[PDB]
Parts: structure tokens; sequence; C-alpha cells
């Protein structure tokens, strides 16, 4: 197809091992923040990656906002470490990729009429609720957004072959319905 | 101090005529009691405010 | 003599105190909440007709 | 009946009052708010039927005869609802033809 | 299969202090009351936009099948009549705004979008996209515009 | 007085302890972060009430004893 | 301008603690020496366990416990936040800003992170 | 002009910004609670849940917690089976 | 037992000093003592609140940030604190609010 989508934000679960209190996270670490009232957790952001974790006082961290999966491991260590230089015995543990998003162009307007007549099982298309036709693939588990400029966005996707794989499934359909 | 013990007799006198001196009043319309009664309102959200005041010395 | 007028007279009376009635139910429950009840859902149309 | 009678029987009515019940459980200085609706000026439209497309259309008697339709006409009634919070500011917005 | 009692004669029915009727008479399940109180608001909720009965029972019959299949359990019972309404205008073929079915219903726009959507997921059934002609008849209606105005519109946006 | 049955709950806790000793109030008032002042006088009329009721044994001698039945 | 409203915040301050000097029993003589005194002060790693494969991965934090620098204690009404800026309704409060004090009621801003 | 089209409607969206700005209640520390609840009693003997809930301003199911290791439920006359705040 | 914030400011600084000194003279009691601390943080809040009626802006970039308790601790570098009427210039700030 010659187009290969790029990865937007990556989302990965890790566990500490141990349990942490948050109101001693919130008043030691650096650019945390803990509001009870609205989050249950503590959201700390790192600028050198350009992540944002959210930590538990189960012990259980989910880190977004990298683009790459070494820069999501790489993040969520770099959390795990500050937690643990503010005393606690983290650790990292059954670190895993839940869900991924990418992006991409098809560079030709889509006519997502066609599209959802033709493929009315796995398409759903809304303007009202959203001007964005969203595609439910099968074979990959991936929903997609399809944008009638020709963008698309992929998402639920735990390793990066299902997103290009999704986009490789979709590419010709698209290439059926242009405009 | 014996003085002061006085002082203190005087005061005693005074509440007492306050409180009577109108438990009258809200009879025209048990002052003390009220008094009372408010002032074991307060104790609750005395504490609910001031425990904040220990944790917001320990955040700044 | 009873003619027509009277008779729907009568009916609509009867009708519209249980429109009334409904609605001071559904604000009456909005209201315990807080919520700041919509005069026109409360209306239950079907009544009358 | 339709000219008087209907008129009366919506101005005969009584206002409907409604406040809550001791909402909230804080001082209650009359805190609960009072809602007050007065219905007013009943209004009647020529009779009209609506698709099922649900545009209205005017129908016509012999029409109703034919499609088995019921000869009707709608009702309005103009309606004040007024809110008392203890604010020391009511707020009586009116609704023009319910 | 049930019945119910009434006051009957005025003698033995009304004892010590009003006893009525033995007692007020308590009939049915929550699977049906649940579904009865939806029947309630459905037929409400479409009488204040004036649809047709025809509407109506596609409405209920949609809340029923949705019901008793049970995914969205978790959903209150108005947005899933209200989401239930909407699909049945739109297989009618007389498709409905969410927001004007949100006009006449207490659930938001936001809410009876997810569980329409959910609903279809459930019935794994489908709704023919909406068109600019569908909406030209009421539109043009409620706006008061001549027919050849109203044809005119159909023409401009299709 | 809630003071009060919050120190009836520490000295449940002290029975749980099961080092439960002869013991008076200012002890337990200081272990609980409390002042001695006229405010213990007050809450010392509410305690002797309390010990004209207490279910949860508080007797002025050698006493807590608590349980109605209590072997070990 | 500040020296006024400073004065003005002196006498409600007496004010204010006047009945509590009767409450406690304490001569009045107490509220002129604290005037006094203060207003003389003022002026492949598969075995990922191990987090030291990376060292030097935070900032100084000396920054906080010097606080020497400029500080601004007000409260805060709304803070918005979109990916990239903090925005700031900061409402009534004071800055200590090199040594000189401001004064304002609606404090309005936009930061970068 | 009747049911006109409307996303949401206006009681909802000023009670949804009332409940967003209040928030959830937060789940405090054991000791704050108990201390307040211990005042609260001291106002008077019964309190029902929901009232004590409102004046606590934690979760239910904390409080229920809490309020099992020392209070017991009383089944009375006066309406119902309440709780008691006295640990005895 | 308050909101205590302008404490740790030049003005509650000199009010801490000056008790200071009379707690070492004996004039006065440390009860009296954050009984006038009390007093005073009152008094503050309630002048600042209701006497200042300015309007102000600032720009700059934010280098950390913290929030716990509802207490937040920003800290910003390179602030231009602009006014209508003057405009200050300020290498770092550290802005804590509450409320």
């Amino acid at each position: 197809s010659g187009i290969v989508p790029q990865l937007q934000n990556i989302v990965s679960t890790v566990n500490l091992g141990c349990k942490l209190d948050l109101k001693t996270i919130a008043l030691r670490a650096r650019n945390a923040e803990y509001n009870p009232k609205r989050f249950a957790a503590v959201i700390m952001r790192i600028r050198e990656p350009r992540t944002t974790a959210l930590i538990f006082s189960s012990g259980k961290m989910v880190c977004t906002g990298a683009k790459s999966e070494e820069q999501s491991r790489l993040a969520a260590r770099k959390y795990a470490r500050v937690v643990q230089k503010l005393g606690f015995p983290a650790k990292f543990l059954d670190f895993k990729i839940q869900n991924m998003v990418g992006s991409c162009d098809v560079k030709f307007p889509i006519r997502l009429e066609g599209l959802v007549l033709t493929h009315q099982q796995f398409s759903s298309y809304e303007p009202e609720l959203f001007p964005g036709l969203i595609y439910r693939m099968i074979k990959p588990r991936i929903v997609l957004l399809i944008f009638v400029s020709g963008k698309v966005v992929l998402t639920g996707a735990k390793v990066r072959a299902e997103i290009y794989e999704a986009f490789e499934n979709i590419y010709p359909i698209l290439k059926g319905f242009r405009k | 101090a014996q003085l002061k013990f006085f002082e203190q007799l005087d005061q005693i006198e005074k509440q007492r005529k306050d409180e009577q001196e109108r438990e009258i009043l809200m009879r025209a319309a048990q002052l003390r009691l009220k008094q009372k009664a408010k002032e074991m309102q307060q104790q609750e959200l005395a504490q609910m405010r001031q425990r904040d005041a220990n944790l917001t010395a320990l955040a700044a | 003599l009873d003619l027509a007028g009277p008779l729907l007279a009568f009916l609509f009376r009867g009708m519209f105190k249980n429109l009334l009635k409904e609605v001071r139910i559904y604000a009456q429950k909005f209201i315990d909440r807080g919520k700041d009840f919509n005069l026109e859902l409360a209306i239950k149309t079907r009544i009358i007709s | 009946f339709i000219q008087m009678s209907v008129q009366r029987i919506v101005e005969d009515a009584p206002p409907i009052d409604l406040q809550a019940e001791a909402q909230h459980a804080s001082g209650e200085v009359e805190e609960p708010p009072r809602y007050l609706l007065k219905f007013e000026q009943i209004y009647l439209s020529k009779p009209t039927h609506w698709e099922r497309d649900g545009a209205p259309s005017p129908m016509m008697p012999n029409e109703a005869r034919l499609r088995n339709l019921t000869y009707s006409a709608p009702l309005y009634v103009d309606i004040t609802k007024t809110v008392i919070k203890e604010g020391e500011e009511q707020l009586q917005t009116q609704h023009q033809k319910t | 299969l049930s019945t119910m009692i009434g006051k009957g004669t005025g003698a033995a029915s009304f004892d010590e202090f009003g006893n009525s009727k033995y007692q007020n008479r308590r009939t049915m399940s929550s699977s049906d009351r649940a579904m009865m109180n939806a029947f309630k608001e459905i037929t409400t909720m479409a009488d204040r936009i004036n649809l047709p009965r025809n509407i109506v029972d596609r409405t209920n019959n949609l809340f029923k099948q949705v019901y008793e299949q049970k995914s969205l359990k978790g959903r209150a019972n108005d947005a899933i009549a209200s989401a239930c309404l909407y699909i049945a205008c739109r297989q009618e073929g007389v498709p409905r705004t969410f927001k004007e079915i949100c006009a006449v219903s207490r659930i938001s726009k936001k809410e009876i979008g997810r569980c329409f959507k959910l609903i279809l997921k459930a019935l794994e059934t489908s709704v023919d996209l909406i068109t600019t002609g569908d909406f030209m008849s009421r539109f043009c209606s409620n706006l008061c515009l001549p027919k050849q105005v109203q044809m005119a519109a159909t023409h401009i946006a299709r | 007085f809630g003071v009060l049955a919050k120190i009836v709950n520490y000295m449940k806790t002290r029975h749980q302890r099961g080092d439960t000793h002869p013991l008076t109030l200012d002890e337990i008032l200081d272990e609980t972060q409390h002042l001695d002042i006229g405010l213990k006088q007050k809450q010392w009329l509410m305690t002797e009430a309390l010990v004209n009721n207490p279910k949860i044994e508080v007797i002025d001698g050698k006493y807590a004893f608590k349980p109605k039945y209590n072997v070990r | 301008t500040v020296p006024k409203l400073y004065r003005s915040v002196i006498e409600d301050v007496i004010n204010d603690v006047r009945d509590i000097f009767l409450d406690d029993g304490v001569d009045e003589q107490v509220l002129m020496e604290l005037k006094t005194l203060w207003e003389n002060k003022l002026m492949g790693q598969v075995e990922e366990e191990p987090l030291n494969s990376e060292d030097d991965v935070s900032d100084e934090e000396g920054q906080e416990l010097f606080d020497t620098e400029n500080v601004v204690v007000c409260q805060y009404d709304k803070i918005h936040r979109s990916k990239n800026k903090w925005k700031f309704h900061l409402k009534d409060g004071i800055m200590n800003l090199n040594g000189r004090d401001y004064i304002f009621s609606k404090a309005i801003g936009d930061a970068e992170w | 002009t009747n049911y006109k089209p409307v996303a949401n409607h206006q009681y909802n969206i000023e009670y949804e910004r009332k409940k967003k700005e209040d928030g959830k209640r937060a789940r405090a520390d054991k000791q704050h609670v108990l201390d307040m609840l211990f005042s609260a009693f001291e106002k008077h003997q019964y309190y029902n849940l929901k009232d004590l809930v409102d004046i606590t301003k934690q979760p239910v199911v904390y409080l229920k917690e809490i309020l099992k290791e020392i209070g017991v439920q009383n089944v009375k006359g006066i309406h119902k089976n309440t709780w008691e705040l006295k640990p005895e | 037992m308050a909101y205590q914030l302008y404490r740790n400011t030049t003005l509650g600084n000199s009010l801490q000093e000056s008790l200071d000194e009379l707690i070492q003279s004996q004039q006065i009691t440390p009860q009296l003592a954050l009984q006038v601390l009390l007093q005073f943080d009152k008094a503050i809040n309630a002048a600042l609140a209701q006497r200042v009626r300015n309007r102000v802006n600032f720009r700059g970039s934010l280098n950390t940030y913290r929030f716990c308790d509802n207490v937040w601790t920003f800290v910003l570098n390179d602030v231009e604190f602009r006014e209508v009427t003057e405009l200050i210039k300020v290498d770092k700030v550290k802005i804590v609010a509450c409320d």
C-alpha cells in the first residue's frame, strides 16, 4: 500500500508489587497531583518521554502518552524509579501494553456512505453523534475511525503488528470507495 | 488573687442575670439551655474544620 | 336537560384535575432530588385526549 | 363549552404549590425552594392531523371518516412557573402555549 | 393469570377502621412491571411529538427484545426506551434527530446515542443511513413553508 | 462526650491487648493526645454518668474488666 | 498604598484580638507591646527488577528546600490545562516579589510545561 | 415551539454541573472519621445512617465498615432498625 | 485551626517573631500567641477579600507542579507579571494556592 500508520499513543499497565501511600507520593513527588475527590489515583507527568502515568494505592500503574513501545517501557520504569526514590519498594512486574493508538492518512477523500452500505455488518456511521465512521474489524480486534478527509485512526491494538495488519486490511476497502 | 475570686463570683452573678433576665424574654414571646445546645452543635464542625489545619501545615 | 356542552364540561373537569395531579407528582419527585423539572415533560398529554 | 367552560375550568383549578421535603438537612430556614404553577389563557387550534412523518396538516372531516381518524383539535395552555428559593429573588418564567 | 377486587357493597367490606378490600391487591413481578413502566414512558414520549401508534408498537417490540436480551441491564430504563424510539423511527423511514428525541425524553442526547449503539449491537441489526430528504417534510411544515419552498429545499439539499 | 466514647473504644483495644491493668483517666487522656483541664472535669461528670451505666465496665478503683464472661 | 493597607490590617487585627485578650484574662498592655515590636521588626534486561540501570533521571530538589526565591500565596478558583499549557484563575491573594509585596484581586496566568 | 429539540435539558445540565463541582466524597483517615462520629453522637444519642453519611461526608461503604467496627444496629420502635453510635 | 496561608510571608513572619520575643519575655503564653495567629489569619483573609479591587496578569513557563489536599504548589520560571500600570520581571516564582 505504501502507507504505514504511525503510533500516537500507547497505554501500558505495570504492577509495582507493593502498596503505596498516595498522599505521601503527592507531597514528595515533583509533577504528581492527587485529588481523591476527583479521582482515586495520583496523576504524574514526565516531560522527557512526554507521558502521563496514573499510580494507585494497590501498586498498579498505567502509563499513557508514549509514542513507542520502548518509550512506554522506559517511562514506566522511570515512574517506578521515582516512586522507589520516595522510599517505597517499587518494582517492575508484569509490564504489558494494554492498548495502542495509531494514525495515518490515505491521501484521498472517502465516501463513508458507500463504505457503510457495503460493510454494514462492521460499519457504524452516525453524523449526529460523530462525523467519523467507526469500523470494527474482526480478524484483528481493531476499531478504525475513518473520516471524509481521509485520516484514519486505529485503536484497540496490543501490538504494532495489529495496527499494521488492520491498516493493510482496510486500505483496499477504502481504495474501493475513493471520492 | 482574692480580689480576682470576688470578680469571678460577680461574673457568675452577671451570667445568671443575663440567662434569667431574658429566659423571660423567650417566655414573653431556657436561654442557657439554648446556648448549651448551640455550643454542642459547633464541636463537630470545629474538629472537621480543625484537622484540615493539621494537614495544610504538613502540605505547606 | 344536559346537552353536549355540560357533559363534556364535567368530563374535562375530572381530566384536568387528574392532569394537575400527575404534574404535582412528577414535579415533586424532581424537586425532592433538587433538579429543576421541565414543565413540558410533566404534562401527560394523553390524559385529556 | 369550548369558548367559556374550558377556560373557566382551567382558571378555577387551584395553583400548584410544591416544595422540597427539608432537602440537604441543613439549617433549613425555608431553604427548600417553593415552585408555583398557574395555568392561564387556554388556546385551541383548528383540527389537525399529524402524519407518520410528523408534519402537521389540516384534517378534513371526510378524511377522518375514511381513514378512521378522530376529529380533534390541539389544546394549548399558557403556564407561569415561579421559583422561590428564599434567595431574596423570585423568578417567574412563562411557558407559552403548552 | 390474575384478577383484582373492588369495594363491592357497603356493609362488611369495610371493617374495624375501614379495612377496604381486606387489602391492596399487589399483583406482579419486576420483569413485567419494569417493562410496563417503560411502555407507558414510550407512549408518553411518542404522544409528545405525535408519533403514530405503529411506531409505538415497533418501539415496544424493540424494547422487549433489548430488555430480555439484557446487555443493557446496567443502563437506565428511560435511556433504553428513548433509543428504541429513535431506532423505530429510523426503521419506519421517518427518522427523528437525536435532539428531537431528547426534547421529549428526560435522557440527554449523549446517553441516548450510547444506548442506541448498544441496542444496535445487541439486536445485531442496522438502520439505513439518514438523508437530507428525510427531515425536509417535518422541518418545512413546522416552519410553515409553502410546498414549492419545501420542494426547492429538498432538491437543493439532494 | 464523643471523645468519651472514643476513650471507651481505646480501652476496648486495650482489652484486645490482653495487658489490661487497673488504670485511671489521666494516662489514657495523655496516650490519646488529650489534655487535663476543667474540660476533663466536665467530661468526668459525663464519665461518672457512664459509670452509672458502664456495660463496658468502668469502675472507680481497680477496674475496666468489661466482659461479663472472661477467662483465657 | 500597600503600607496603608498594612495599617488597616493592623487595626483589624488588634480589634479582632481584643475579645480574645479579654476572654483569656490577660491585660491589654500585651497588645500595645505586640504592635510596637511588630512594627519595629517589619520596618536485553530480561530480569527487569533492578531499577539501577538508569541514573540521573531526576532534577535538583533543593529549590523547594530553599524557597528563598519569590513566593506567591493566593487562592484558586479555576485551573485548567490542555496537554501543554497551564491556565490560572487565581483570586485575591498576596505576592512576595523581590521583597516588595504586591496585592491583587484577579490573577490570570498561562504557563508552558 | 413546544418540545423544541435540545441537546440536553437545562435542569439536568445545572444538576450535573453542581455534582461535578462537588465531586465524590473522599475516604478520610480512620482517626478523623471516628472523631467526627463521636462528636456527632455527643449531639444526641440516635442517628440514622443517611444523615450520618451527610454529617461525616465519607463513602457509604467505608463509613459502614467503620461504624460496624464500633457501633451496633438496634431494632427499635422509633421507625426501624437504626445504628447506635455508642460502642457498647 | 484556619486556612493558614499568609503565615509564611513577611507579615506572618514578623508577627511570629514578635510573639516569640514576648514568649521569651514570659509576657504572653504560647496559647495566647496561637490565638493571636488565628485571629490574624481571619482578619488578613477578610481584609484581602474585601479591600482589594485590582486585576493583575502574568505569563511565563512552568517547571514543576504539585497538588495535594486542595493545595497547588506550582513552580514557574522566567515569569513576567504584567499589569496595566506596571510590569515586573522575575526569574523564578513559586505559586502556592488553596481553596
